């Protein structure tokens, strides 16, 4: 740590006096203090000297010496009072700005340390300090208001008790600022919207401070909407309410944007214009083929406006009409309807229709569920010619076995091709085996 | 520092807090003395409010005192923060031109409420109203 001579906490001098501050370290050192006139500076390798021949009131303040290049070295300080008459105070600044819950130093320097026992902080026009003002005093620095609040943004004065009369410093304006984190908090709702050729869009922004803008813009052309403004829960609100009692020219990209001294913030939504609609679709093919015993989920996606007034699943399957209930749904303008068909039994094959209805009409999507066919074999002797059949979808082959010998028969002469049946094939002991992507079959005569 | 945000600054919530504060007060015949702008010397609506707004500051500190952390006390604090924000909307130059009053606390509260209410009304019509020099108005006093 550097060493200051004289080894005294403070000095008190008259205007015109000569003051010489000397600092010494191991490495180079440098002085910092009040920006003041008539200071001469002498410096070499290890020491540095401040000196003046005409000391003035502006020279009043703390002079701190540090040794750069020594890290964590620390500093040494000394306070200079230049008691310019009559004049107990040397105010360094008439304006101070801080944020809430910070200490606020009011830099009125006392020109005579013995006065400290009789000093106080007041407001202009003799008014008293605001209620619950936490503050303390240091002769070298001035009054510090601890954990400053917005309410304490006032014009202050330093009081010194001299010969009974309290003598005031010049006024000092304190600015306490609310800690404003960022741009105004936006709330644009609804995030999604779609109507037939009423709707409502409310752009809102809120900050602890009033000084902030907010605008709602259609596309990049801002709309002229009168904003409702109110103060609640210690926060300012500013709400732009758009009412469309609608058409195709109103649809588009509504951006809600608010700005302040911090910066600009933006949020947005999309507005679509369709009359009432109801569109049904599936990621799945309507023609379904699954093996018996397998589970299947039939899913339909429904984009509808206004809300659906009814929906169901119906078994048109030929097998006895046990009706779904089975049916579940997730997502409100979008919906997915899922009919669960676990461990499919053979009577569950057939047609399943999903129907949905709203003010726009009704729509249906019908699935056709065929269960796997396994190769089924029929061999007859006719006139010297044997005739085998083998059966299933998809289209099978045939493996003949004399069991000695084998003939194989991949895509035979076709017996039945018609939609929604088995794909029939005809082949002209004789073991006649059948294999498709479905399975193994055989017969012996 | 005057800005287009001189409106939107006095919210209805502020006025509600005042009203609730007024409604909570006991109706008594007691009178209190306080300094306030004289309507006679200032018939001008815009320059009346200008002089009043400054005086309301001292009123809320000196007269409108409530127990700490009570709803009314909090309301007063907010109105005081509001008044700091309302600063830089009122342009001003060099006291006086005022008269001593002797009225009930409720009447005082009605005056203060009227100051805040009418100021909100005018700022809604035009936010740059109170930026006029009333030195000429303050002469006829």
């Amino acid at each position: 740590i550097p060493v200051i001579e004289p080894s005294v906490p403070e000095l008190v001098v008259k205007p015109g006096a000569t003051v010489t501050l000397r600092c010494v370290g191991n490495g180079s050192v440098e002085w910092d203090g009040p920006p003041s006139p008539h200071w001469t500076l002498y410096s070499d390798g290890s020491s540095s000297i401040l000196s003046t021949n005409n000391a003035t009131f502006q020279n009043t303040g703390t002079y701190r010496c540090t040794e750069p290049g020594d890290p964590l070295g620390g500093s040494a300080a000394i306070h200079l009072y230049v008691k310019d008459p009559a004049r107990p105070w040397n105010v360094l600044a008439q304006e101070v700005v801080v944020f809430e819950d910070q200490d606020a130093l009011l830099p009125c320097l006392l020109t005579d340390p013995v006065l400290e026992a009789g000093v106080s902080l007041v407001r202009v026009r003799g008014r008293p300090l605001m209620r619950h003002t936490n503050y303390s005093f240091s002769p070298w620095h001035g009054f510090t208001i601890h954990r400053a609040k917005f309410i304490q943004s006032q014009d202050y004065q330093c009081s010194a008790l001299m010969g009974g009369r309290k003598v005031m410093s010049i006024s000092i304006r304190l600015k306490v600022q609310k800690v404003i984190p960022g741009p105004p908090a936006l709330t644009l709702v609804p995030a999604e919207l779609v109507r037939i050729r009423a709707a409502q869009i409310v752009c809102s922004a809120s900050s602890v401070d009033v000084n902030f803008d907010v605008f709602l813009q259609h596309n990049n052309t801002k709309l002229a909407i009168p904003q409702q403004s109110d103060f609640h829960n210690n926060r300012y609100q500013k709400v732009l309410t758009l009412n469309l009692d609608v058409d195709f020219q109103h649809a588009g990209n509504y951006s809600c944007v608010a700005s302040n001294v911090q910066g600009k913030h933006s949020t947005s939504m999309f507005f679509r214009v369709v009359s009432a609609y109801l569109n049904l679709s599936s990621e799945q093919n309507l023609i379904q083929e699954v093996t018996v015993g397998e589970g299947l989920n039939l899913k339909v996606m429904v984009e509808a406006y206004p809300g659906l007034q009814g929906f169901n699943w119906t078994y048109l399957g030929p097998f006895s009409d046990h009706q779904p209930e089975k049916l579940a749904n997730a997502t409100t303008y979008r919906h997915t309807f899922t009919l669960s068909l676990p461990r499919l039994k053979p009577s569950e094959a057939g047609r399943y229709s999903f129907l949905a209805r709203n003010p726009g009409g009704w729509r249906a999507l019908t699935f056709e569920l065929t269960l796997r066919y396994p190769p089924e074999v029929s061999v007859i002797w006719t006139f010297g010619t044997l005739l085998c059949a083998a059966s299933g979808y998809p289209q099978p082959n045939v493996t003949w076995l004399q069991c000695l010998q084998v003939w194989d028969d991949p895509y035979p002469e076709v017996l039945s091709q018609e939609p929604f049946h088995k794909v029939t094939v005809q082949s002209l002991t004789y073991e006649c085996r059948a294999h498709n992507s479905v399975g193994s079959g055989s017969w012996a005569f | 520092e005057v800005s287009e945000y001189c409106s939107h600054m006095i919210g209805s919530g502020h006025l509600q807090s005042l009203q609730r504060l007024i409604d909570s007060q006991m109706e008594t015949s007691c009178q209190i003395t306080f300094e306030f702008v004289d309507q006679e010397q200032l018939k001008d609506p815009v320059c009346y409010l200008k002089k009043a707004f400054l005086l309301v500051q001292d009123i809320m500190e000196d007269t409108m005192r409530f127990r700490d952390n009570t709803p009314n006390a909090i309301a007063i604090v907010q109105l005081q923060e509001l008044s700091l924000r309302l600063k830089s909307c009122f342009t001003k130059d060099y006291k006086a031109c005022v008269r001593t009053f002797y009225e009930t606390p409720l009447q005082l509260l009605e005056k203060v409420k009227n100051v805040f209410n009418e100021t909100k009304n005018l700022l809604d019509k035009d936010w740059n109203i109170f930026s006029k020099n009333c030195n000429n108005s303050f002469a006829e006093c």
